């Protein structure tokens, strides 16, 4: 069982212990999707208001 | 989301609407003058949901009283709490609707409707954040039925983004003898399916049978029925009036209760069932009772259908462990009556303040497919008259056509077909 | 009123287990996709182990141990025996086995095979998928290219007389939620109704003692017993009258040592002791007995079936000690201590 | 010195945040008025605590935190709180109307209208930073704000600070405390949207937390208060290394480095021991060996799963209090033989260890007892995929019927976004299975 990289400090201590060895969208796209949803909502509200006026 | 605007239309609406304010006023420690005189500050934390605070720290209900006749509203004004209500908020006519949906919706109601909306508008202004609307009414009359649904439609046009919720009273031939009631009720359901977010199906058949068979009242009165309605209304609104996690607003309630937009008709339940004249109930008793057919406010057998969603509210000082134990026991003992394709569809709330004269109660709210039974009933009665076009002259004499009736008939039959769809649906 | 779900319709054993549970009138069978159950009688392959133990108010138990496939898959069993120090390559009761892919054990297989040819030792082997019996390395390796395990073929087996017939002992073991290893008192001998051919290995009738190959490729099937089923009381009588010893002394003792040593080995990897859900499992241990009365382990079956006369007793033992222990209402086993 | 900005989204993020910043103050000797006697450099410093706390010339130690809920009630209790003096009024951001447990209303509708004000209040903090490390984002998976608004903020943070680390503390939904039936939908939707923008996410299944409190703290019906004091302990173990002169996980990059081999599989499993009730008069003090062993007990994990039927790609032990390496390495020898710890073939079976002399701290008047030694084990195991398989199945049961879908579509979301988000989850599950593994008779 190996012990490596023994790091010491004032409020701690650390080491590794080997038991065995081995074997994004831009702001433009964000507003595009945020506007398309608002426009899908706005269409649904106006279609309702159209039906209510009927 | 914060403030709820309450509207009460017609004889039934104003009677049950009145009893509602009397019950929750006492609950929130508000006297018939509007002055607060309570023992807990839990009573005021969410007071502004239903009450407008006025100069001199007096609380005014955010209530609009509508009718096409002065009668009931005059007795409400003469009543114990009539003094609490804003007098500018009493909007009435002199004609009457004569138990005619066509009169309430198109002819007589048409003449009064804008004066109501001006009061709705004024109330909506004094709102930091309006949640939506609450309406009390019967579906069997003319005013609450015809005018109530026209008011919902008009409110929806001006406030399309807000939540519309109703306490709708369903007709029964055990309570009423007005032949035209199935017609008015079918015309009103068609409207409710399209324009409401949540409807508490309060059935006069179930209220009558509870009074007769369980409360052993030989000759039940409207006040006897209304006693069960005011208990149900106090229970189903608890989460909106008192601090809490579950269903604390109209929208959160709708998202938990409405899987499909037309399937928003709730079967309310209540335990213990009482008459207006000691012995506390255990958490296991409250749970057996609230889910029992005999405790349902709609004349449907829940065991004939499946629950799509359930909300359970426990009021008083009890064990949250035992509430949880019994709620899980009910679900685990009868798992076939709860759709498998809506996981964890039963949500529970516990509120420390009980109702008046009860140490502990339980209110159930169920979106069961068994509500189709109530709709099949009104449909059986409607079709029997409509296939012979009987009593239609009362409606056509107001400008309506047979088409509106055929359409209403179809929509309700389609709604019954939808409830069956999800009763026979498997995962 | 406890609840269960049936997710393996093909299991004869849990079909009888289901039948007996309903018959008590304290168990209800839910839809195979209803989560509000106490007991899952799950599907053989790909059981959703990760989903169990997440239903509050319900004590959940399954008829399978997650990871018991290390002992039940042919190539995995060999690997478990070879790597685990608890069993190791220094294991007397299991035949010489090598995992061959068409990682690999091809190099070490030739190494041990060629030491036997020049060592003037019998070089008969067997091939099976996780069926071939040959003496040459060509016929074995060439066949896998048409994943398998090449195991030492039992050249000198014990033979029942009259008949000069081969056999195999199937023992049923139930490991409950507490890891108590229970051996059912009744076992069966899957006999070969045709006499054993010392030199001929082409005819796969006298070499494969399976109940399927005897009802298909054997002419004299059902001659000595019914069909090729010898039970323990009968087999013990043959051992006393024809060999002096008893079944308990010459065979059962070694069988028990094998069951225990196998199941104790994987207890730290499959035990459901401090788990959100509990497991139990019925296993079918398959043994070969040589002429020197020495017991050898052939395979472990995760989903065994029973002998038609024993279903009644075995399936009642399952509900008694594995189910009603966890779900109490209103011995036919030998507890293997560890 | 490198700074960290903590962001608390929704009710869960804000209430946990509160429980954390309260523990931080007890731990660093900072008072409810924002005063720290132990800090001798007035109105500044390059100390290890300054990673989380900014300073004023008056001597106020101010959390580098942003609180965001779309409704006032919750944040108005940070304003009425014991630690009300600590926070600047512009650190607390509220809407009027909440996301109604709807991801679409939180992401699209209310999100679009408050995103810019939030990023503004975040830059107001980022501009007080000499060298900002990144963000710690606290939120629920289930709530509408918690899921919808967080996923939107994560995409924008990736834009505005592409070089910075984004770490998560996510509350996985559990029916015992669940406020909504749509929590499976919201969880998958935010997971799919936040995947590319998260470097390391720590999941806390509310069911595990509720059970630890029932079992180990003997609480009949645990509240959010109980749940959060416990979450606060695990969060403190993970961040102690950034707030104090430590040797391991000294910066947010180290978490990705030491725990995340593949970027999609960035969900380490957190185990914490010992959990003891303060209401216990007698307490037998557990050894390093005892508390180390307990890190391999499913009863102590933040998500219930079997790490035995999976593989390890990373494992790291974070000790606290009276702990010496001698006892640690001996416990690591002991457990290796007892427990079945399988690692990925291409990884060395080994552990990264860290001790932080700083003693385990508790809230005076709590359900949790003061311990001499403690340990948090962070391990990247493929066994965590069990939480994904559970949530994905719930999502599937509901989606097959399009139950509640209209609520999403009504807020502008397309029905196709649901199955897109789900295909990513089916991909994520497939990745975990690739890494994790190799009739009648
Ligand atoms: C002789 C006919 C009686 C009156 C009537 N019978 C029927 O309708 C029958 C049974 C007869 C033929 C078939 N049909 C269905 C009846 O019992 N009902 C219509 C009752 C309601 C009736 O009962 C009695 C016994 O009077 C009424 N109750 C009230 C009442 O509760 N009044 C309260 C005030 C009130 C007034 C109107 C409204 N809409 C609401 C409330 C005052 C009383 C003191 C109280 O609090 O109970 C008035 S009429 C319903 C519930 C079945
Ligand atoms: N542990 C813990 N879980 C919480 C807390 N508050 C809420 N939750 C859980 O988080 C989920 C619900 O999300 P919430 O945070 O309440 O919702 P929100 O982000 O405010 O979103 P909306 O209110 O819908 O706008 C459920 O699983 C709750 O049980 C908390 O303080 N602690
Ligand atoms: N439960 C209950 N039902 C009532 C009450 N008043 C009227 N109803 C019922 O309502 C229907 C008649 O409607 P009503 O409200 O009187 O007429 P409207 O004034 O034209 O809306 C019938 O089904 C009555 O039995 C009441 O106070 N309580
Ligand atoms: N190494 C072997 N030596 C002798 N006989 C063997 C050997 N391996 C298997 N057998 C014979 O083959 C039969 C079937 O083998 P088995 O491994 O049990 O396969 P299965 O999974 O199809 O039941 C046994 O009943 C036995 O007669
Ligand atoms: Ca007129
Ligand atoms: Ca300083
Ligand atoms: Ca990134
Ligand atoms: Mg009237
Ligand atoms: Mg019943
Ligand atoms: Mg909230």
């Amino acid at each position: 069982m190996e012990v490596i990289e023994l790091n010491k400090a004032t409020s701690g201590q650390s080491w590794e212990v080997i038991l065995k060895p081995p074997s994004d969208p831009s702001l433009e796209e964000i507003q595009k999707k945020l506007e398309a949803a608002e426009e899908r909502r706005k269409y649904q509200e106006a279609e309702l208001l159209k039906h209510l006026a009927e | 989301m914060r403030e709820i605007v309450h509207i009460q239309a017609g004889q039934c609406g104003n009677q049950i609407g009145a009893k509602f304010w009397e019950v929750i006023s006492d609950e929130h420690g508000i006297d018939p003058t509007g002055s607060y005189h309570g023992d807990s500050d839990l009573q005021l934390e969410r007071i502004n949901v239903y009450y407008n605070e006025a100069t001199g720290n007096k609380y005014v209900p955010r209530a609009i009283l509508v009718d096409l006749e002065p009668g009931t509203m005059d007795s409400v004004r003469s009543g114990p709490f009539g003094q609490i209500f804003r007098p500018d908020n009493f909007v009435f006519g002199q004609s009457g609707a004569g138990n005619n949906w066509a009169k309430g919706h198109y002819t007589e109601g048409a003449e009064l409707v804008d004066s109501v909306l001006d009061v709705v508008r004024k109330e909506s202004e004094s709102c930091d954040c309006l949640q939506g609307f609450q309406l009390t009414h019967s579906l069997g009359g003319g005013t609450g039925s015809g005018m109530g649904t026209l008011l919902i439609s008009k409110i929806r046009e001006e406030y399309p983004d807000r939540i519309m919720n109703t306490f709708s009273v369903m007709p029964s031939p055990k309570v009423s003898d007005t032949v035209v009631e199935p017609y008015n009720a079918t015309l009103s359901v068609h409207q409710l399916v399209e324009n409401t977010d949540e409807t508490y199906s309060i059935d006069n058949e179930a209220l009558y049978d509870i009074c007769f068979r369980t409360l052993k009242l030989t000759t039940p009165t409207y006040g006897d029925l209304n006693h069960l309605v005011s208990a149900t209304m106090s229970g189903v609104t608890t989460c909106l009036r008192f601090p809490g996690q579950l269903n604390a607003d109209l929208r959160k309630l709708a998202v938990n209760m409405v899987p499909f937009p037309r399937l928003h008709f709730f079967m309310p339940g209540f335990a213990p069932l009482t008459s207006r004249g000691y012995r506390a109930l255990t958490v296991p008793e409250l749970t057996q009772q609230m889910f029992d057919s005999k405790n349902m406010m709609a004349a449907c057998d829940p065991r004939h259908g499946r629950y799509l969603t359930v909300a359970a509210v426990f009021r008083g000082r009890m064990s949250m462990k035992e509430v949880d134990e019994q709620m899980l026991n009910v679900q685990n003992k009868n798992s076939s009556y709860f759709v498998e394709w809506i996981p964890n569809n039963v949500k529970t709330a516990v509120c420390d303040i009980p109702p008046r004269g009860l140490k502990m109660s339980a209110t159930f709210i169920g979106n069961s497919t068994a509500i189709q039974e109530l709709f099949k009933r009104i449909s059986e009665q409607f079709t029997a008259m409509f296939r012979r076009k009987a009593f239609l002259h009362w409606y056509t004499g107001e400008g309506m056509d047979e088409m509106e009736f055929t359409e209403a008939e179809s929509n309700m039959n389609d709604l019954v077909s939808e409830y069956q769809q999800y009763q026979d649906a498997t995962a | 009123m406890y609840t269960f779900v049936v997710r393996d319709e093909n299991s004869s054993v849990y079909a009888e287990v289901s039948r007996l549970l309903l018959a008590t009138g304290q168990w209800k069978r839910l839809r195979k996709d209803n989560p509000r159950f106490n007991l899952m009688l799950g599907e053989r392959n790909r059981l959703p182990f990760g989903r169990l133990g997440h239903e509050p108010g319900l004590v959940q138990l399954v008829n399978y141990y997650r990871g018991a496939d290390k002992l039940c898959r042919k190539a995995s069993l060999v690997k478990l025996i070879k790597t685990s120090p608890e069993l190791s390559e220094s294991c007397t009761w299991f035949p010489e086995s090598y995992v061959i892919y068409p990682t690999d054990e091809r190099e070490v297989f030739l190494a041990a095979y060629n030491r036997r040819r020049e060592g003037r030792e019998g070089n008969v082997w067997i091939a099976k998928s996780s069926i071939l019996i040959s003496s040459e390395a060509s016929e074995l390796l060439d066949f896998i290219d048409e994943v398998h395990v090449i195991q030492k073929y039992l050249e000198k087996p014990l033979l029942l007389e009259p008949g000069h017939r081969k056999f195999d002992i199937r023992s049923w073991v139930l490991v409950d939620h507490l890891y108590n290893i229970y051996l059912y008192r009744e076992g069966v001998l899957r006999t070969s109704s045709e006499p054993y051919n010392s030199a001929n290995f082409q005819d796969k009738t006298c070499h494969l003692t399976n109940h399927c190959i005897q009802k298909e490729y054997s002419k004299n099937y059902g001659r000595y017993e019914e069909g090729n089923e010898m039970f323990f009381e009968e087999f013990n009588q043959y051992l006393m009258d024809a060999l002096n010893t008893t079944l308990e002394n010459s065979i059962l003792l070694q069988i028990k040592h094998i069951i225990r040593s196998c199941l104790m080995c994987i207890e730290p990897a499959i035990s459901t002791k401090h788990l959100h859900y509990q497991s139990f499992q019925l296993f079918g241990f398959d043994f070969m007995v040589d002429e020197e009365l020495k017991v050898w382990l052939i395979e472990v079956n995760g989903a065994p079936a029973c002998a038609q006369k024993l279903y009644a007793e075995l399936c009642q033992g399952i509900v008694d000690v594995a189910i009603s222990s966890v779900f109490p209402l209103a011995s036919i086993f030998i507890k293997l201590h560890h | 010195m490198r700074e960290c900005i903590s962001i608390h989204v929704g009710q869960a993020g804000v209430q946990i945040g509160n429980a954390c910043w309260e523990l931080y103050c007890l731990e660093h000797g900072i008072q409810p008025d924002g005063q720290m006697p132990s800090d001798k450099t007035i109105g500044g410093g390059d100390d290890s605590f300054n990673t989380f706390f900014s300073e004023t010339g008056a001597g106020k130690h101010v959390p580098r935190a942003v609180f965001v809920d779309l409704e006032p009630t919750v944040i108005d209790e940070v304003r009425t709180g014991t630690y009300r003096q600590l926070f600047h009024p512009e650190q607390l951001i509220t809407g009027k109307e909440d996301a109604a447990n709807n991801y679409a209303r939180g992401h699209y509708t209310i999100g679009k209208e408050i995103i810019d004000l939030v990023l503004d209040r975040i830059r107001k903090l980022a501009d007080q930073c000499t060298g900002l490390q990144g963000f710690l984002v606290f939120h629920s998976f289930g709530g509408g704000t918690g899921s919808g608004f967080t996923s939107l903020l994560m995409e924008r943070l990736s834009v505005d600070y592409g070089k910075k680390s984004k770490l998560e503390f996510s509350i996985y939904p559990a029916p015992q405390v669940s406020t909504a039936v749509v929590e499976p939908y919201n969880s998958i939707l935010t997971t799919h949207t936040t995947l590319e923008h998260s470097d390391c996410a720590f999941m806390v299944d509310n069911e595990a937390i509720y059970d630890i409190c029932r079992r180990n703290l003997d609480i009949e019906r645990p509240t959010y208060t109980n749940l959060n004091r416990l979450i606060g302990q695990i969060v403190s173990s993970i961040t102690a290394s950034l707030r104090f002169d430590g040797a391991l996980n000294v910066d947010l990059t180290e978490f990705q480095t030491n725990l995340v081999p593949y970027p999609r599989i960035h969900f380490p499993l957190a185990t914490y021991a010992p959990v003891i009730s303060a209401e216990k008069a007698y307490h037998e003090q557990l050894s390093v060996a005892e508390i180390t062993n307990a890190c391999f007990e499913p009863a102590n994990q933040m998500v219930k799963c079997d790490p035995r039927h999976g593989k390890y790609m990373a494992c790291c032990l974070l000790y606290r209090g009276d702990v010496v390496p001698k006892d640690v390495n001996a416990a690591i020898a002991t457990i290796k033989t007892k427990r079945t710890i399988q690692f990925v073939d291409w990884c060395p079976t080994g552990f990264k260890v860290g001790i932080n002399y700083q003693p385990p701290t508790v809230v005076p008047g709590g359900d949790l007892a003061k311990v001499q030694r403690a340990v948090c084990m962070l391990s990247n195991t493929t066994a965590i995929a069990e939480a994904w398989a559970r949530l994905d199945h719930k999502f599937d049961l509901m989606y097959a019927k399009r139950a509640f879908v209209h609520w999403y579509v009504g807020e502008g979301m397309e029905e196709g976004e649901f199955s897109e988000a789900r295909e990513d989850m089916a991909a994520l599950e497939k990745d975990y299975e690739e890494v994790g593994v190799d009739g009648e008779e």
